[PDB]
């Protein structure tokens, strides 16, 4: 009547994605961890743009929309900043936000390519993905136009908006061989073998297994560039643990009050 | 804009992709729908039954 | 009108690849090879470089001044 | 008085100036006037082409190059 | 002391047009002209 | 025009409780736990963890309406084991398992880098 002892094994560690495997765990925990990977992951992003002079051809809101989708590295800044909603001051304080500025005006004859590199941030570590591969093209300006504005970044998670979605695409998969029969193939021979399939090329699918629980969940968390993959996993685990702790505290208070 | 290069069209706040062929009355694009009718100078021999004539040679 | 910043389905950044895609297509590479040369595995992110229409050029043709 | 000293081509009236010059050349039955108008129209067209090339030297031209080679 | 500045149609040259005055540019002379962006706090949410 | 904002999915409103206990009258030792501003993330793991415990006769959640941010969890244990302590134990052991999983993942990562 207690929990289990899951095991972890990393198969590929790179600076763009990680492929780890979790064994001896329930399917619900795995799916919840996935949904947390996608939705509930603190990360910094643009959420407040003040446009002062925009003579481009696109809409006034188009600039803000594109700026909202530009990732920002937050390897060691997201854990320090606090949510703007829970701040105890006025105006976007640097202790709970990061300021940006963009002032580009096409003067020469050739057309400008306003990229993310023009976003001059006040903080050193909070910069768009341009450290170490072109830069995110914002808009194109021509001789006579300009784009002056300044925006602030705040902490948020994907559940609020897609801008705070660090993971590009999580490849969640378990039981490569259709052993638990969770999916019935009308013609198994017509389907290809999964990447993690241990079954030989002769047999189409593994035989049935009545007394068998789902284990060996495969993951392929792919970072967009802002947060590192392993960092994303650690943040997700910490956030889920915090949510459970808060729920436990609320339940204890409710029981004591009754 | 008769046989004018795309350069001028772009400079005249117009696009070369516009099909054209539409009048501008009071700043509104008016188009004339092509109406169809019976061909003239041709003999038609119908057979109207809801009348006193068996055949009618309209022209 | 302009290349999006991220793929609608997946979410991977694709805005910073339009220029590279055009350059690779211009040099010698084809589309089917350039897409996986840039690093686009999933087929959902490959539409952003194939389906996208670059209409910002026509808009820039109507320069306000000079 | 402003247009007297201020030269005509600057900046957005290039098409309008060319149309006016063409209309003047068509209306004028003289030979010297027609030749002068034609030369002015050709000079304006060449200047517009050079300006477009300078502005469209990058991106706007590379895109056309990639499109033609792709087709 | 705001004389309601405008922007010409094709010249894109600033012009000072006051009430009870014709709508024309300071030079050449056209009949089309637009206004300038407001000076208010245009603030959007990148959502 | 009437689209709700994005903070109403996780943030509590003034006066709304995060969790409310309500005893059922049809069968003994059965309470419905109603959670506010949550989704399947925080109910499916608890459902499974409760399923692990043999003393829990019934366990399962639901979503009264997808647009509404609320989930009801119904638990029914043996008469000698109240459902409150069952929920508490499920949360506690789940937290312990997640912490252990995090530690194992961290050590595996630190060993993977040059090792
Ligand atoms: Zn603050
Ligand atoms: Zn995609
Ligand atoms: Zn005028």
């Amino acid at each position: 009547p207690y929990a289990n002892q899951p095991t972890v094994r990393i198969t590929e560690l790179t600076d763009e994605n990680v492929k780890f495997i979790i064994e001896n765990t329930d399917l619900a925990v795995a799916n919840s961890i996935r949904r947390v990977f996608i939705a509930e992951v603190p990360i910094i992003a643009i959420d407040w743009v003040q446009i002062d002079a925009n003579s481009s051809v696109l809409h006034d809101e188009f600039i803000a929309h594109r700026l909202g989708l530009i990732p920002l590295t937050s390897d060691d800044i997201v854990d320090k900043l606090q949510y703007s909603r829970d701040c105890t001051c006025e105006e976007f304080c640097p202790e709970c936000s990061v300021e940006f500025t963009l002032d580009v005006r096409c003067n020469e004859d050739q057309t400008r390519h306003v990229t993310s590199r023009d976003l001059i941030s006040n903080s050193p570590r909070v910069i768009p993905v341009t450290s170490r591969q072109d830069d995110i093209l914002i808009v194109k300006l021509r001789k006579g136009q300009e784009l002056r504005l300044r925006a602030y970044a705040k902490k948020g998670f994907g559940k609020e908006h897609a801008k705070w979605n660090p993971t590009a695409g999580v490849a969640f998969e378990y039981d490569p061989d259709n052993a638990l029969r969770h999916t019935v193939y009308p013609k198994p021979e017509e389907w290809p073998k999964s990447e993690y399939s241990e079954l030989d090329e002769d047999e189409s699918q593994a035989p049935y297994d009545p007394n068998g629980k789902p284990e060996r969940f495969y993951y392929n968390v792919e970072s967009c560039g802002s947060l590192r993959p392993e960092t994303i996993v650690l943040s997700a685990l910490s956030g889920l643990k915090k949510k459970l702790s808060d729920l436990q505290t609320q339940l204890s208070h409710e029981i004591q009050s009754d | 804009l008769n046989g004018l290069t795309d350069r001028d069209l772009c400079e005249l706040n117009e696009c070369p992709l516009d099909p054209g062929g539409y009048f501008i009355i009071n700043g509104s694009e008016k188009v004339l729908i092509a109406q169809e009718k019976m061909a003239t100078n041709t003999v038609y021999v119908f057979a109207k039954k809801d009348s006193k004539y068996a055949y009618t040679g309209e022209c | 009108m302009i290349i999006p910043v991220r793929c609608f389905t997946c979410g991977k950044i694709v805005g910073n690849k339009w220029e590279a895609y055009l350059g690779l297509l211009q040099a010698e590479y084809t589309e089917g090879d350039a897409l996986d040369a840039l690093g686009l595995k999933r087929y959902c992110c490959r539409r952003m470089l194939l389906a996208h229409v670059d209409l910002i050029e026509k808009l820039l043709n109507y320069a306000p001044l000079e | 008085e402003k247009e007297r000293f201020r030269k005509a081509p600057p900046n957005y009236a290039m098409k309008k100036t060319q149309l006016l010059k063409e209309k003047a050349m068509a209306e004028d039955l003289g030979d010297q006037d027609k030749a002068k108008q034609i030369q002015d129209q050709l000079n304006e067209l060449e200047e517009r082409a050079e300006a477009l090339d300078r502005q469209r030297t990058k991106n706007i031209s590379a895109i056309s190059y990639i499109n033609q080679r792709n087709r | 002391q705001q004389p309601m500045i405008y922007i010409c149609g094709e010249c894109h040259t600033e012009n000072e047009i006051k009430s009870r005055d014709p709508i024309r540019c300071r030079e050449c002379g056209y009949r089309i002209m637009y206004k300038k962006r407001t000076k208010r706090l245009v603030v959007f949410d990148a959502r | 025009m009437n689209a709700p904002p994005a903070f109403e999915s996780f943030l509590l409103f003034e006066g709304e409780k995060k969790i409310t206990i309500n005893k059922d009258t049809k069968v003994p030792n059965a309470c419905l736990f109603t959670i506010n501003k949550e989704d399947h993330t925080l109910g499916n793991i608890i459902k499974s963890q409760l399923l692990k415990d043999p003393q829990v006769l019934f366990a399962g959640y639901k979503v009264p309406h997808p647009l509404e941010h609320k989930i009801i969890i119904r638990v029914q244990t043996t008469p000698d084991y109240s459902p409150q302590e069952a929920f508490t134990n499920a949360i506690t052991d789940l937290i312990s398992e997640l912490s252990l999983l995090e530690e194992r993942f961290r050590v595996a990562i630190k060993d993977k880098q040059e090792g």
